[PDB]
């Protein structure tokens, strides 16, 4: 929910750890069109 | 490579990759419907579909 997004040459990178990710709320989102995932289910990413 | 490549892609072959559980051995599925993410029901492209 960032109000300003980086350039993609400047491309923002941060680190998040020690806590748990909840991707409900991910999945929560209504204008999300393209959701690709590669290596991994996406549906087990709360158990992984 | 050198049978099924074509320069502007060949989309004519598909995977599985979203279903509600994983297919027992030998095991055949062809349903093209869509995914259901959470409790929200789908009725097309869109959030959790
Ligand atoms: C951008 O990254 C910096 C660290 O490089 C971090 O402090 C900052 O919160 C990030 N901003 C956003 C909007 O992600
Ligand atoms: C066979 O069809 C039933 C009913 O649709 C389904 O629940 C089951 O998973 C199918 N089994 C296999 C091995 O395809």
């Amino acid at each position: 929910n960032a109000t300003t997004f980086a350039s993609v040459y400047a491309w923002n990178r941060t680190r998040i750890s020690n806590c748990v990710a909840d991707y409900s709320v991910l999945y929560n989102f209504a204008p999300f069109f393209a959701f690709k995932c590669y290596g991994v289910s996406p549906t087990k990413l709360n158990d992984l | 490579n050198k049978l099924d490549s074509k320069h502007s892609g060949n989309y004519d072959y598909w995977y599985r990759s979203l279903r509600k559980s994983k297919l027992k051995p030998f095991e055949r599925d062809i349903s093209t419907e869509i995914y259901q993410a959470g409790n929200k029901p789908c009725k097309g492209k869109g959030p959790n579909c």
